[PDB]
């Protein structure tokens, strides 16, 4: 059960979308820390491409 | 015979295949079982032999004649990697793949003096009283390390002190005493130790332990053959050469010739330019093995001790008595006689005294109950104090 | 104090300010070089007042330099790659 | 101990690879040396080049 | 003797798992039990003891000879047990200083 | 052309035999063997030339090679340079069974293989060369 | 052996001495810092010739420290022993390990292993000496010795002599 | 009352010389 | 193998007797107690294992 | 004035001479030989002597002084050690130059494939810059694909 | 637990050697009819180089290891320990020459 | 304990033919490109030119 759990948690925590041992060549920045400076900034961050 | 059995061109070929580490013997057993099971069938495993060697990790060698036979033998196995990592062994390698190993010494000799790898007597010199026929263990003669009720210093087992501190001593014979489950024979412990607990080469003996062991033999160090061999080993291994060293040749057609080391390659080939009355000979460089070179030490040269009690001591050569050379020391300012094997011509001392003693330079120390001084110069053996 | 600031200081012509910025206000270091081999292999012991280059076997022809610590590190890394940068305090032509 | 030429070639080629990658880990035409974390090894050559290198 | 014993490697070999202050206390206790044997244990460092105000004016050989004569006289006035000397080297330190004998 | 090379190789053979005799006498006279070392550069240059191998085999220079490799009666081995150069030359030339029969170098090769004062690298090379020379006889 | 050599010295002067008497002050500083010193490369510098007319040139201001650096060239008398040289000496001390002689500023130690055997050390003699039937070498006695080895120190030179060959010993 | 002065000019005993505190003045 | 080519192999390589005596001499010279060579003379004098030591022990006189 | 006094004279760099390090020089300037792969002795402080963290190589700890120079962390420049290779290996930065040099000389006699007899070769040798000289010599000797044991008289080649 | 029979070189479990003996060497060793001491002196658990042989007649390895006249199975290139002097004399009585597989003799 | 947001990633549509003009320094003048993706899962499978 640790495989899927650790993989999902790592990819969501660091933003590298892939396996942990293939961090290079993986698409980075997919997951980001939510911007909570003000309400409008959070709303803008949740609708970003 | 043995020589006639060397392989020919028509002999069966040998293939090597990479496998997962630690599964080589498992693959060998699986191959043998498959061959036995398919033996006597319509499609028997058309191979001849298969084996592996411990040193050649990850390789299993099969003697056969066809690549399809190798594929059939490897078919149905999981330790074989995905790719067909098979290669044709050269015929010359056939003898080397099966040549024996660890043939340096015939056996451990009873009565020899050895060092202990681990245990409570880790590093203590021990005599091999008995060699077990299994070869994995051996009964040894040691100096006991007991407190009688972090290890106590080695000391001959004293029956009176042992009884005073522990009156439960046992007796089985005359001179053979068992105390605390340990068998001591005439004051020396006799305990079996595994082969993995002993060093049988590069053994460094001390005269203190030698005397403590040979005192019961009614003569101080009567046995000196293994000791002489150890001396030869220490003399041979301790020699290290540098360019410009004046050396003399012991063997070969060029025996009793002097020369200067020009360049050093690896640790066994030394290029030397020889010196002689003929000019045309002095302009030639000869590469000579180090095993037939002896250093030449001229009187009045700065020399530094390589190894021994006088390690890092320097001085000027005064008397050259062949093997043993005498030189006036620099720190103690007294003559010291050390073998030429322990001297290197080092024109500059620049001795560092760090990591030695308790005091450094410029330390205000108390000489005695009345005199107090400061350190001006430190030595490997003493200190110089201005009071 | 990046490269563009260094170029501006060169344009102003202030060599002393540039030297002070890059040495005194930063990693300044003192090394000893053999006067023969030119390498930073001198085993200097200041308290005992003895200097010695083992390769050349000399005790006298030895000088000291003030160079940035990064320069010392660069020369040592070059020596780690079998390249020998030799620093000499006199020209030869 | 014992000298199968295939084993000698393999081990000496491994030594050559290690020595080469210790000084240059961007040799085109072969895979880089990797750490246990998966990142490439920072060879001595990489220390000296770029904006963040020694010189710049 | 206690100060010199706390630094001697003889104590370290004798007591490998003990503090320096323990060695100092052991030296004090042994000095109380037997000052002569403790003074013998100094071996060479006994010559560095403050014996006389102008002890350094004499040559080293003369001072060493004087110390040897004094210790031989005292130990011969005392007497040495051969059996105990064999049993324990500590009591055997006094054996070489007996008249007629030597190291 | 080829006959000139044969004449030169025969002259080299005579020089090598004379140098070996002189060095043996000098050792018997209490002097080091120097003539072999003096002649070594020219012998090395001649042997390194590949196109002269056929003429060497025509003149059976391997007999003098074995004579140099033969240990002197004082139980002293030849100079390591001579042994190394001769081993390299032996490797560099296509020695056949007929040439070995003419020269009888197999005896000295076996002696080198069995001896222990010989360098271990030379020991391995001697084993390899002996195996290679036994290869054609058995197939 | 004594020699004449052309030597050079680097002299650094603090700005507080930048006065009209700069040159003479540099001269006395050079004399105090060179006369009597001992350098292993050259030996012992005993005197400087023309000590009051030495050219000092123009001093260069060290950038960032203000002090001026002067290059002073001068001719001086230098004495240096050489390996395998026979020189006269005067014995300064007698000891069982050997005797110490003086060759100018250099003090030479000769061990017993480099002394002829017939010159047995006599500690009962007043003063103690290394004496033979026809030879007696004590403190203050002229001796002719050959220097065998020289030891280089920071600012000192240690030499070893011998009298074991002919035309040596007492003179 | 003893002070252990060291000076780079003095060569003897690496410039170390003992001088009583009563015979020196502060610089 | 076969006898005639076995004889040919013997002819080419020899039985070794052409240099068996050389090998015997080499092995004889390969093979060879004095406590002076065993340990440094300073250590021997420290441990009291020299000729002066035996003379003193034998001599009937106070040391 | 922030550096402790050193009696060596203070001078400034006037020339930087480059080059390669000979194995003799590497052995000479070294202070210890590195042979044990274990970094730590027994994981009980005091790193193993002869290992990659030998105390003779230098000190990076405040309370530990270098065993070679005796200076502190702020003054010790670090000292080199050397490691003997069982078999020689290529320097990764010089492989193309090694290949060019192999193309320029003969692999048996160890001599150049061209001589000063050729006017173009003499013209190339006449130039001063080492890099351009090597480039010209390589451009000429590249075409020469056979060693000559005789003059194109013996030129020293092996043929 | 497996041991290598010193004489023929086969490798089988020590309990197998004790219960049934060596299938090849029983004509000269009587390993089954021998006590544990003799089993150890002729079968050693310390060895090296596991070898599996399929066809003794045509395998050059078997001829090189002198096991081409024995039962196919597990064999060891090198076996620690040699035959005892009394067993050596007993085998020499039978007319069979013993060549050690310990590698120290070659 | 940290709030992470997934940033939407823009990609070219699959299963559509794209025709491109290659630059002059090439033997190819025009290229027809298509990337295939199964409907179930919408995962990239293969590309064809
Ligand atoms: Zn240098
Ligand atoms: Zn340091
Ligand atoms: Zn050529
Ligand atoms: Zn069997």
């Amino acid at each position: 059960s640790t495989t899927i759990t650790s993989g999902l948690k790592y990819s969501l925590a660091t933003g590298n979308w892939g396996e942990q041992k293939k961090a290079m060549s993986s698409r980075a920045g997919v997951s980001q820390v939510l911007n909570r400076y003000t309400y409008s900034s959070t709303l803008s961050h949740l609708r970003r491409t | 015979p043995q020589r006639l059995l060397i392989p020919t061109v028509d002999d069966p070929g040998i293939w090597g295949v990479k496998v997962r580490l630690g599964k080589e013997k498992d693959v060998v057993r699986q191959i043998l079982k498959k061959k036995l099971a398919r033996e006597g069938t319509k499609n028997p495993l058309e191979i001849y032999s298969a084996f592996q060697r411990d040193s050649f990790k990850g390789h299993v060698y099969i003697e056969a004649r066809k690549a399809e036979a190798i594929n059939d033998a490897l078919k149905g196995n999981v330790n074989v990697f995905s790719n067909n990592s098979k290669f044709l062994v050269g015929i010359v390698e056939y003898k080397d793949l099966l040549r024996p190993v660890k043939s340096s010494d015939v056996k451990l000799t009873r009565g020899s003096y050895v060092r202990v790898k681990n245990g409570k007597f880790k590093g203590d010199l021990a005599q091999v009283d008995e060699v077990l026929e299994n070869g994995l263990e051996a009964r040894l003669k040691l100096v006991p390390r007991l407190d009688y009720g972090f290890r106590p210093a080695q000391r001959l087992f004293s029956e009176a002190e042992a009884r005073v501190h522990e009156p439960t001593i046992r007796r089985d014979r005359d001179g053979f005493v068992t105390y605390g489950g340990e068998e001591y024979y005439e004051g020396f412990l006799y305990k079996t130790f595994r082969l993995q607990n002993l060093i049988v080469n590069s053994i460094n003996p001390t005269l203190n332990e030698l005397s403590l062991f040979q005192s019961n033999e009614e003569s101080t160090t009567i046995d000196l053959s293994t000791i002489a061999d150890s001396l030869k080993e220490t003399a041979k291994n301790l020699v290290s050469f540098q360019p410009g060293d004046n050396v003399e040749i012991i063997n070969g057609e060029l025996n009793h010739l002097t020369g200067t080391v020009s360049s050093v390659n690896q640790s066994t080939i030394v290029s030397v330019r020889l010196h002689s009355d003929d000019d045309t000979i002095n302009s030639e460089t000869v590469e000579i093995p180090t095993s037939d070179l002896r250093k030449i030490f001229n009187v009045g040269d700065h020399v530094r001790v390589i190894h021994g009690k006088h390690t890092d001591d320097t001085g000027l050569i005064v008397e050259v008595n062949g093997d043993k050379v005498e030189f006036i020391s620099n720190q103690t300012k007294r003559t010291v006689i050390v073998f030429s094997n322990y001297l290197i011509k080092s024109t500059d001392s620049t001795v560092s005294i760090n990591e030695s003693g308790r005091f450094e330079l410029h330390d205000l120390v108390q000489v005695n109950s009345d005199l107090v001084g400061i350190v001006i110069r430190a030595q490997k053996d003493s200190f110089d104090v201005l009071c | 104090f990046g490269e563009m600031e260094r170029d501006c200081m060169i344009a102003h012509g202030a060599a002393g300010f540039l030297k002070e910025r890059l040495m005194e206000a930063s990693d300044a270091f003192r090394v000893h070089v053999c006067g023969i081999c030119g390498l930073m292999s001198v085993i200097a012991n200041l308290k005992k007042n003895q200097f010695e280059c083992r390769s050349c076997k000399n005790k006298t022809n030895i000088y000291q330099l003030h160079i940035p610590y990064a320069a010392k590190l660069l020369f040592q890394e070059l020596m780690a790659m079998n390249i020998a940068p030799r620093l000499y305090t006199e020209r030869s032509g | 101990d014992g000298s199968p030429q295939h084993i000698i070639n393999e081990v000496e080629q491994l030594l050559q690879f290690h020595v080469a990658t210790y000084m240059d880990n961007d040799i085109a035409g072969q895979p880089q040396a990797l750490q246990k974390s998966g990142r490439p090894v920072k060879a001595i050559r990489a220390r000296l080049k770029g904006k963040e290198g020694r010189l710049r | 003797t206690a100060r010199l014993y706390q630094h001697s490697s003889k104590s370290s070999a004798e007591y490998p798992n003990r503090p320096q202050l323990a060695k100092y206390c052991i030296g004090l206790a042994k000095y109380i039990q037997s000052p002569l044997l403790e003074y013998l244990a100094l071996d060479e460092s006994m010559y560095s003891l403050h014996i006389h105000k102008h002890q350094n004016l004499l040559p080293r050989e003369k001072l060493i000879d004087a110390v040897q004569t004094s210790i031989v006289d005292i130990v011969n006035l005392v007497g040495v047990d051969i059996n105990e000397a064999v049993r324990a080297p500590y009591h055997a330190l006094a054996l070489p200083y007996v008249c007629g004998l030597g190291p | 052309l080829e006959q000139m090379q044969d004449e030169l190789i025969q002259q080299l053979k005579l020089q090598m035999e004379e140098s070996a005799i002189r060095d043996a006498n000098n050792i018997e006279q209490g002097k080091p063997a120097i003539f072999k070392l003096k002649l070594l550069p020219k012998v090395k240059d001649i042997l390194l030339r590949a196109n002269l191998a056929d003429s060497i085999l025509d003149n059976n220079l391997l007999a003098s090679v074995r004579l140099w490799l033969e240990p002197l009666p004082d139980a002293s081995l030849p100079a390591y340079q001579i042994q190394k150069v001769l081993f390299d030359a032996i490797k560099s030339l296509p020695i056949k069974t007929s040439h070995l029969r003419e020269s009888g170098l197999g005896k000295v090769m076996v002696f080198y293989q069995k001896s222990k004062r010989v360098e271990p690298n030379l020991k391995r090379t001697a084993e390899k060369l002996i195996s290679d020379w036994t290869r054609p006889i058995m197939g | 052996m004594f020699f004449l050599k052309d030597l050079s010295l680097i002299l650094t002067l603090h700005p507080s001495y930048f006065g009209p008497q700069m040159n003479q002050y540099l001269r006395e500083k050079l004399l105090t810092d060179v006369e009597g010193t001992c350098t292993g490369q050259f030996g012992y510098i005993v005197t400087v010739l023309d000590g009051m007319n030495i050219d000092v040139g123009k001093g260069r201001i060290i950038p960032g420290s203000g002090s001026a650096e002067f290059e002073v060239k001068y001719r001086a008398v230098v004495w240096k022993p050489f390996k395998g040289e026979v020189v006269d000496a005067i014995v300064s001390n007698v000891s069982p390990i050997g005797f110490f002689a003086d060759v100018g500023p250099l003090n030479v130690f000769v061990s017993t292993r480099l002394i002829p055997d017939n010159l047995v050390y006599n500690p009962s003699n007043s003063p103690p000496a290394y004496m033979s039937n026809d030879e007696l070498i004590t403190k203050g006695s002229k001796v002719r010795l050959k220097v065998v080895g020289t030891r280089t120190d920071v600012n000192e030179i240690y030499a070893i002599g011998s009298i074991k060959e002919d035309f040596l010993g007492a003179i | 009352n003893f002070l252990f002065l060291r000076s780079r000019e003095i060569v003897e005993n690496q410039g170390v010389f003992v001088t009583s505190s009563n015979r020196v003045k502060t610089i | 193998l076969q006898g005639e080519q076995y004889q040919e192999i013997i002819e080419i390589f020899g039985d070794g007797t052409d240099y068996q005596w050389t090998l015997d001499a080499e092995e004889e010279m390969e093979q060879p107690t004095s406590l002076a060579d065993v340990f440094e003379p300073s250590e021997l004098k420290e441990k009291m294992l020299t000729d002066e030591d035996n003379v003193i022990r034998v001599t009937d006189l106070p040391e | 004035s922030q550096f402790p006094y050193s009696s060596a004279p203070l001078r400034s760099v006037k020339e930087v001479q480059f080059g390669l390090l000979s194995p003799e020089e590497i052995r000479a300037i070294s202070v210890v030989k590195i042979e044990y792969p274990e970094i730590m002795d027994e994981s009980r402080q005091r790193p193993r002597e002869g290992g990659l963290n030998d105390p003779k190589l230098g000190s990076i700890d405040r309370n530990f002084k270098c065993q070679t120079c005796g200076e502190g962390m702020a003054e010790c420049p670090g000292h080199f050690g050397h490691m003997e290779l069982a078999k020689p290996v290529f320097h990764i930065g010089f492989i193309p130059k090694i290949k060019k040099v192999c193309e320029c000389i003969c692999m048996n006699c160890g001599k150049l494939l061209l001589d000063e007899t050729n006017p173009t070769m003499a013209q190339a040798i006449r130039i001063r810059d080492p890099k351009k000289r090597f480039n010209a010599v390589w451009q000429l000797c590249k075409t020469k694909m056979v060693c000559e044991a005789d003059a194109p008289v013996s030129r020293g080649g092996c043929g | 637990r497996e041991r290598a029979c010193m004489l023929c070189g086969i490798v089988l479990p020590g309990r197998v050697f004790m219960q049934n003996g060596c299938p090849n060497c029983d004509s000269v060793l009587n390993l089954r009819d021998s006590d544990q001491a003799t089993v150890n002196e002729c079968t050693s658990s310390s060895f090296e180089g596991l070898v599996a042989v399929g066809d003794n007649e045509h395998s050059w390895v078997a001829k090189w290891l002198r096991v081409d006249r024995f039962q196919p199975g597990l064999y060891a290139v090198r076996v620690d320990g040699r035959l005892p002097s009394d067993i050596v004399a007993a085998l020499e009585q039978y007319g069979v020459y013993y060549r050690p597989r310990d590698g120290s003799v070659i | 304990g940290s709030e992470k947001v997934l940033i939407a990633q823009e990609r070219s549509a699959a299963n559509i033919v794209q025709v491109f003009k290659k630059a002059a320094p090439s033997p190819i003048s025009h290229v027809a490109e298509i990337r295939s993706a199964l409907e179930k899962g919408s995962r990239l499978i293969s590309t064809m030119q």
